[PDB]
């Protein structure tokens, strides 16, 4: 019922990183204090981090589980976003604010990142438990990727959007805005997928798969809450992060048709700104009664 | 988590291995004495009040001047003499979520349901204490349920219309389409739903003026009114519902049905412009014999004889326009057509089915016109007549647009009150009073068919209800026993009011001598056939009410063709939605979905039990799709032959159903003098 | 292959280093010969052809019965004593395949050039038969080409208006935005481009009787246009066109701008409806000082205020509505909106830039009205009038809505025949005469401004195609002084017929003694500063012509003040798209593309050579992409000087020029006196 | 030395079948011949099947198995085309040209053709045969790929060049010409990778491989000519496609590095013939003349 339209959405938000011009950001980049420069440089390695492994991995793999010409093609172009497109921009974006040292160096430090580490391990763990055929496996790994697109990014697209809604860094604000407008159709439509395989079992299997989304929202959750305060204490942001770490975990779970598990909350205004039955032929003696 | 949605959310806890219904009454005195109570704006007397909310452009200070201010405290005091309770959580939660009079700010609460129903009762009788009085006892009785946006709208400063359904003609011109547009656009801007006739159309591919091939057809008309509801929604609060009617013989009815489809390009597809398909007895008679059936070009038939093809009868006009050379028309399959029509109803529900001629072979006002089409919800059939909107320079030629005033009568409450006469006759006053206080300055056809035709709609509710905390199986001989009973004297003395209100006035509506009324032909079943139960059970229910005879059928066919009727139209069952949680009825005569209803609002989930189900009566409150649907088109038959317009009727479905069993449904309730089919609800 | 495509494409074939530009001869004489002359139906006398076309529907018997039928033969032997040929292929193909009038089955040719020419002479003359041999001299020479609805339509019975540019005011109501798309599908209909002003309306968020955030914003109506443009294709071999212009100073502006991105979605995104942006020179000058603009609501300035915001003066009331606590109003960067309208023209060619304050600085009937919006081409430029279309019941307020007739002067046949003068009178005869004939009578408006304003639209082309046929560079200062002197010619003798009309019919246009022509005020820069050319090589090609001097421009302000002008507006420069073919002129005063310009035309591709082109003047007929857009813009503020509307100004982009250059354009063109820019089209 | 610009010329290339309006061919559509049409259709189809399996098996497997993120990213880019592009572009132009039935018809009918199952097994098998680690198995597969893209194409480009060449259905031959251009450079590329993998190799080893080559190449060939022959017989013009295959799996041979294995020969001419802006930021400077 939702490829095709799916299909088409895909298609028309097609976008090239060389379509931005990124060096007037040198123009604000320069007034920030250490800590802000500090943050956003561990924030943009953690988003582009996580983002290889949806490239590499988690797209390519439900694309090859998944049955169905038409959906196949959509998840293919969706993986192509992230290894031709994202991945591309993320690395722009570090080439015009940091030199090659200090690039370098903050990967080491977000690669070796405790809280960073956990979350990216559990979410590929999950891709590397799909078992041909198991549509269980599948449903469980949709689930992982959903919370990736639709949750996990979004304590570091917090600070790119708050700054964006300022009026700092507007040209990679401006790439980030529609890195995440991909992030955010990616994860409605794998949700769409994962309903269906969700709407195929039991009753009893049901309740089962709900208790494993909600099981694995929570893990995810307490370590969003220590990685937030690992990067924002330093800059005082650390309350309304939590907040937005909430509102996107109820869309990630309203994208896979469940209720949503946190009470509704105000966002920070800046960040704001930056934002078939059956066929049966009439057999005659039907006319008659 | 709130107090009072907690103690409705026990309700499913099951103790001693039944629900606990009780709760529900803990639930909604609990709601009350921690919420409303505190939320309710109190006034140190009603004067205050009433001053307050004139002058805070709350009321309107022109139906209260009408009484001293004595009257009205008399009636308030009427209102809460009766001490109304409501039974259930969601009952009050509905009122004062949807219906209670709120600050500007949406944070305190100004009216109850007694001063609701005062102030509706006041703006009724329109100067009358002893009728204000008599309309707050029916309502605080809740014997009668004005519509929703009556009961919501009366006496209020910034209301919408009273009138939420209208029916449009719509010509074929570009200066009829242009203006049944702006006429969509007005009345979606007042709230409400607009249905509109495009069988005069003429079909895709059709000669403008000498260049042929040239016309949309109904689908780009379809197009600009589905856009023209999106942009007129009711200022952003409500959206804009309308709903579009094709004859199944319009060329165009394949492409008026793939806008519905699933897998529908976006420049065919309609969101919120509902379909309903008009069906005559040739097309099912040429279905029957798997004859393949032509659909017609209209504008070729209109060129042909001078008048559209919906106009008409295509009983005796099918052999012509297929003989005619001059006619252009397809072959179709007309078993095909039926067959997509039930796989659409399965996928989407629509489109709605009108049985032309089981509509027509009983209208009353076939003089004046045959009925053509239904409105949003496939209970409104009455006689319509297309307006000629010319250029700018040039004087229209206005016509009739169809627009109906709805009530409904709770039949619990009024079968437990004995009370069918009074409460009949009341609410056929309230809402001839609706209708003649209903003026719309931008549609000039509905303007003029209201004040020429003075149709009103007095429907039902709760006749499931009341028959399961009876123990009457929806389904049983004497279930439609009773609504046989109940409806006749309904009818009767619908007419009886009409025909009084007419003697009162002097005058009876525009072009009554022509109808059957004036003819007797009307009253011919009702003279020649007796209504009485045929039970003993059902006839004990209506024990302390006289039940009309033929003698007193044939006297008032006396008085009518004496003194006429002021009413072309008085009784349509409307779905009657978000009022019969008010009212703690079951919705119009449809029986239940669910036993126990669960909702979401915010973020906390409610639980409404139907109103009476106990352990005693859990079975009697049998599901709609558990149900045999041959037996609900048998109950909605039996109800239809005693109601002039059409009733709402909502085929409920299981998942295992296949088209065939759908068109086996609609086929049996063409035979069974169905008049209209709303909705195909699947489980 | 069809020999005379084989011959036209021979052009291409390169022969001792040049292209055959011989070919296109022998291309246009195989067409006729072999297709042109064999499928032209052929009578005994011009009698039987005029009544078998009158008979037949093909003509209009009104205009012919003014001559008896010998005038009618001098006028026919008029147009054939030219012995007219085609000087290329393509002028004969687009003449015959576009204006030529064929059978009812578009089988055989009924008219040739000369009977075209003859008919719409007659036509302009209206029973004289002078008058009516002028006009044949005046087009059978190609000195002045009508615009492609009175050419195509002008004696034809099945005909569309021979008006194609609307331009409608949209007041801020539901009952005005009815009627602004019922007008514009009346319009769409008759075949003409209609533009609509939004920015009366409110903007997104805005109270609807005192409910807030309930109006939808101005691409809500845009959506409405948008679909009442594609239902009004006239069959869709032309689809409906349709402009919308915001103002700057909108809050929807940028919404109004998302519209056109090409990552727009399906419920926002409008396909048939061109944009267009009025700038007035407060954006400018806020952007220059790179402070922060504010957008704001427009109903807050209305309500506040009593007067629209498009209404009042910007650059005087833009600190007022910021400073104006009850107007609501957006923080906006200005310098960021500015790169946003350059990157949209870059991607789309969208939106139309009008530079307000350069139309109203010069505007000679501010009196009546500032200048708002342009057409859908971005050449009209009169004051305008909003309308209050009103309830049914109540009376309408009909304001003046813009529409103008078109007709272009041929540069290089009027300089050749020595003819500015009579050329420029008998044009503006013409489309007065047009003008006087045209009765829309679905459009209130637009038929009030065409009685009251009686505005004409005189523009000219084949200026490159002149320039470059005699030795002179598009960019050179001797092609802007020659620009100068003929526009400034056009101009003078185009008062004079206004003037003269007026004081024959004793009238002026509506509201004329309040112009700048009645106080004089017009001619100050023509009694003060002298136009004669400053180059010797431009003197000479109008030698034998008499250039007005000072005197003779003090003595036509004399006549003016004395007689009245009869035209709000005479001269409009529109882009003249397939009347440059028939003419064998470049497309209007824009410099040419294409030196040889490919086409395919079905499954047949064919090469138009430049009017002209040659290897004598191959450098001069330099591509439009390949020149200074400076320059450019240097040459049209040199006509526009002389033109009272504006005219269609392409901007020629090529790929490696960034947005910066686009705005470096844009911000040159507003400081030179530009009125409006058309497109910003990329090679 | 050469990924980062396959990289820019493929995204470069991006394209949509809905930027060519398909009406215009309605008409020389309508005057071909029942046997002509008969072939088009079930010559696309073939198409339509090939690039199925390219862009949900052949590419992403591919990409799977070759290192580096770069490289990667042009795989997952061309893999897209593939089934995004390609393959949804035939049905653009069967739903314009031809009624549902005949849709149907014809993809019922690649199901069952013989030689169209005999291709897609072969192909479709050395994809699924790779091992991870396993450069011998990738060769194989790249091999493969190359074959498909350079080879096994061309018995159904042939007839839309054709048409092209004489002026007839040129928006489909657009559409066509646009694939072919991709396609050539898919070739390419994966020609390359498989280079590389081959110039590992012992000399022992690398006769082995070009055995594989050559055995593969000739067992498609045959199979192509039984194909040729079943498609073009009706429409008189098999002898001529023929030449156009071999002439084509001479440059597949090419682009793997082999010599040309068929004689050159006379190619039909007609075939012959048948072949956002940058934003930068307003000065001050800028406003002022
Ligand atoms: C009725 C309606 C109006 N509008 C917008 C469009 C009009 O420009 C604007 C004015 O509507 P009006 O028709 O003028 O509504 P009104 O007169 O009742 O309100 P007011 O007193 O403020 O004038 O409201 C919508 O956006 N949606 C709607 O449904
Ligand atoms: N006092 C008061 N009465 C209200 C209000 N809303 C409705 N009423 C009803 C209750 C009574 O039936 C009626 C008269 O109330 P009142 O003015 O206090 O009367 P009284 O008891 O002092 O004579 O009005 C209200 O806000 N205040
Ligand atoms: N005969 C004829 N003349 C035509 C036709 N269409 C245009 N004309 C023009 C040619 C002449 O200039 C003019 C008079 O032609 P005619 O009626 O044959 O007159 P004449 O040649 O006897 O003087 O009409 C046409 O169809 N037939
Ligand atoms: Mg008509
Ligand atoms: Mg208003
Ligand atoms: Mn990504
Ligand atoms: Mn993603
Ligand atoms: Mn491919
Ligand atoms: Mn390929």
């Amino acid at each position: 019922d939702f490829t095709q339209m799916f299909y088409n959405q895909n298609v028309k938000q097609f976008w090239l990183p060389e379509e931005i011009a990124l060096n007037g950001d040198l123009l604000t980049w320069k007034y920030l204090g250490k800590n802000e420069q500090d943050t956003y440089m561990k924030v943009l390695a953690g988003l582009t981090l996580l983002d290889t492994e949806q490239g590499n991995t988690g797209m390519p793999i439900v694309a090859e589980h998944v049955d169905g010409h038409q959906r196949k093609a959509v998840l293919n172009f969706m993986a192509m976003m992230e290894n031709a497109v994202h991945a591309k921009s993320y690395s722009n974006i570090f080439m015009t604010l940091a030199p090659t040292e200090t690039i370098n160096e903050v990967f080491e430090w977000v690669k070796q990142n405790k809280y960073l580490q956990k979350k990216a391990q559990m979410i590929v763990g999950l891709y590397k438990a799909i078992q041909k055929d198991d549509e269980i496996s599948l449903f469980k790994a949709m689930v992982a990727s959903v919370y990736l697109e639709s949750f996990l990014f979004y304590s570091g697209f917090y600070y790119p959007l708050y700054f964006y809604g300022q009026g700092k860094l507007m040209q990679s604000g401006e790439i980030i805005n529609l890195i995440l407008r991909d992030e955010a159709i990616h994860g409605v439509y794998v949700g769409l997928l994962a309903q269906e395989i969700y709407n195929k079992q039991t009753e009893e299997k049901k309740a089962e798969l709900r208790e494993f989304a909600i099981d694995l929202l929570n893990q995810l959750y307490e370590n969003e809450l220590e990685y937030t305060e690992d990067l924002y204490d330093q800059v005082g942001l650390s309350h309304d992060v939590k907040k937005f770490i909430r509102y996107n975990a109820n869309k990630a779970l309203m994208n896979l048709g469940f209720d949503p598990y946190f009470e509704e909350e105000d966002i920070n205004p800046i960040v704001l700104n930056g934002l078939k039955a059956t066929v049966e032929p009439l057999k005659d003696d039907d006319f008659y009664f | 988590v709130p107090k009072w949605i907690q103690l409705n959310n026990e309700i499913m806890i099951q103790k001693d291995g039944k629900f606990q219904f009780d709760k529900d009454k803990e639930a909604v005195h609990s709601y009350f004495v921690d919420y409303i109570n505190q939320n309710t704006v109190f006034f140190h007397n009603l004067k205050e009040k009433l001053d307050y909310l004139v002058e805070n452009q709350y009321y309107e200070e022109e139906f209260l001047s009408l009484y001293s201010f004595e009257d009205i405290k008399e009636v308030f005091k009427t209102a809460y003499a009766k001490k109304f309770r409501f039974p259930s959580f969601m009952s009050a939660f509905k009122f004062y979520n949807d219906y209670a009079l709120k600050t500007n700010d949406k944070k305190k609460i100004l009216e109850r349901y007694e001063d609701r129903i005062s102030i509706v009762a006041l703006f009724f009788a329109n100067g009358d204490t002893e009728k204000a009085k008599e309309y707050v006892n029916l309502m605080i009785n809740q014997e009668y349920q004005p519509s929703t946006p009556t009961f919501l709208n009366a006496g209020r400063k910034r209301r919408g219309e009273l009138v939420s359904c209208f029916l449009l003609e719509v010509n074929d011109s570009l200066n009829d389409i242009s203006r049944a547009i702006d006429i969509s656009m007005q009345l979606s801007k007042l709230g409400g739903g607009v249905s509109l006739n495009l069988s005069k159309l003429r079909a895709k591919g059709e000669a403008i003026k000498d260049v042929e091939n040239a016309t949309k057809g109904v689908v780009g008309v379809m197009k600009l009114l589905d856009n023209a509801f999106r942009y007129a929604d009711q200022m952003g609060q409500r959206q804009g519902s309308g709903a579009a009617y094709l004859n199944i013989f319009h060329r165009d009815i394949n492409d008026f049905l793939d806008t519905k489809k699933i897998s529908a390009d976006e420049d065919v597809r309609v969101k919120t412009l509902s379909i309903g398909v008009v069906i005559p007895d040739k097309f099912v008679e040429l279905a029957r014999e798997d004859k393949a059936a032509y659909v017609f070009y209209p504008h070729t038939i209109y060129k042909e004889y001078g008048q559209h093809m919906d106009e008409m009868d295509m009983n005796e006009m099918y052999d012509k326009f297929v003989d005619n050379p001059r006619v252009k028309k397809e072959k179709i399959n007309p078993r095909k057509l039926l067959e997509k029509l039930a796989m659409l109803r399965s996928e989407s529900g629509y489109p709605y089915i009108m049985f032309q001629d089981n509509v027509n072979k009983v209208h009353a006002n076939n003089h004046i016109s045959k009925v053509k089409f239904s409105n949003l919800c496939s209970e409104v059939l009455q006689a319509s007549q297309v307006s000629s909107y010319t250029d700018y320079d040039e004087e229209d030629e206005i016509g009739l647009d169809i627009s109906c005033n709805l009530g409904s009568l709770n039949i619990l409450n009024v079968m437990e009150h004995k009370s069918i006469e009074k409460t009949v006759k009341l609410a056929t006053d309230s809402l001839t009073h609706v209708s003649e206080t209903t003026d719309i300055r931008n549609a000039p056809a509905v303007r003029r068919a209201n004040k020429a035709m003075k149709s009103i709609g007095l429907g039902a509710m709760n006749l499931h209800g009341y028959l399961a905390q009876n123990g009457i199986a929806y389904e049983s001989p004497e279930a439609r026993d009773f609504a046989n009973t109940f409806f006749m004297m309904v009818n009767f003395y619908s007419i009886q009011r009409s025909a009084e209100i007419a003697k009162e006035k002097g005058e009876t509506f525009d072009q009554y001598e022509g109808s059957t009324y004036a003819t007797g032909e009307y009253f011919d079943k009702y003279v020649s056939t007796d209504f009485s139960p045929k039970y003993e059970k059902i006839a004990n229910l209506f024990e302390g009410m006289h039940i009309p005879t033929t003698e007193d059928w044939k006297k008032l066919k006396a008085f009518v063709a004496e003194h006429g009727m002021y009413h072309s139209y008085r009784l349509c069952i409307a779905p009657t939605g978000s009022i019969s949680y008010v009212q703690s009825s079951t919705a119009s005569v449809m029986p239940i979905m669910e036993r126990i209803e669960e909702r979401t609002y915010g973020n906390s989930k409610t639980y409404y039990p139907m109103p009476g189900l106990a352990s005693n009566n859990w079975f009697f409150y049998k599901e709609a799709y558990d149900m045999d649907m041959f037996k609900v088109v048998d109950m909605i038959a039996t109800i239809q032959q005693h109601i002039d317009q059409g009733i709402s009727f909502t085929l409920f479905l299981k998942d295992t159903m296949t088209t065939r069993d759908l068109n086996r449904i609609d086929l049996y309730a063409h035979h069974r003098g169905i008049k209209t089919i709303y909705y195909a609800r699947t489980k």
